[PDB]
């Protein structure tokens, strides 16, 4: 209902988890389980691809279409780009219908 | 390969091999980081002429420009070349990046 493509088989999701590591056990034996450990975390890229398939637009309609333009007046800050202070923001929502078919 | 094992070595020389020479020249670079890792646009500040105005932006990448003439050429290398010769124009260049090391 939100929109895509329903899929039975989805890309499996990936987790990720630092392994615990214990810090300091005291010397005498106790069968409690760790409380305590080094405070850590991990970091490094992440690169995914996906390989996309078309469908090449096949039409014989005379008079032009409709398609997507950011306007060209001039405006302090460009749409779909980073302000002064680095904050990037997208300006409106963009839909995928434009192009027509016949029905 | 590995962090004991040396990336590459310092090359620095000149050598007029007849009709070509080449010209070989390495440099120590260290690179901070711009902008704390993040693209700003910057512009004209509110307003001085109409013909300083201008719109850009700050990228935190950094690049570099070997395009002058010395950093190729030294005063004696100049010399010879400027003496001896009528005309001179490149004919092909290798760029090399080694020995990085990343301070905290």
């Amino acid at each position: 209902l939100m929109g895509g493509f329903g899929l039975k088989h989805p890309p499996p999701q990936i987790l990720i988890k630092n392994t615990p590591v214990p810090a300091n056990p005291s010397t005498t034996f106790s069968a409690a389980k760790f409380a305590s450990f080094i405070t850590q975390y991990s970091t490094g890229q992440v690169s995914v691809e996906i390989e996309w398939e078309l469908q090449k637009e096949n039409s014989k309609r005379w008079n032009p279409e409709i398609q997507y333009t950011s306007n060209y007046n001039k405006s302090v800050n460009v749409d779909f780009t980073v302000d002064t202070n680095g904050v990037y923001s997208e300006p409106r929502p963009i839909g995928t219908r434009y192009l027509t078919r016949n029905l | 390969d590995g962090v004991g094992n040396s990336s590459g070595n310092w090359h620095c020389d000149s050598t007029w091999m007849g009709d070509r020479v080449i010209t070989t020249s390495t440099r120590t670079w260290a690179l901070p980081t711009y902008n704390n890792h993040l693209y700003k646009q910057i512009s004209s500040q509110s307003g001085a002429s109409n013909d300083n105005h201008y719109f850009g932006y700050s990228t935190p990448w950094g690049y570099f420009d070997f395009n002058r003439f010395h950093c190729h050429f030294s005063p004696r290398d100049w010399q010879r070349l400027i003496n001896n010769n009528w005309g001179f124009r490149p004919k092909r260049l290798s760029f090399k990046l080694f020995n990085i090391q990343v301070k905290e």
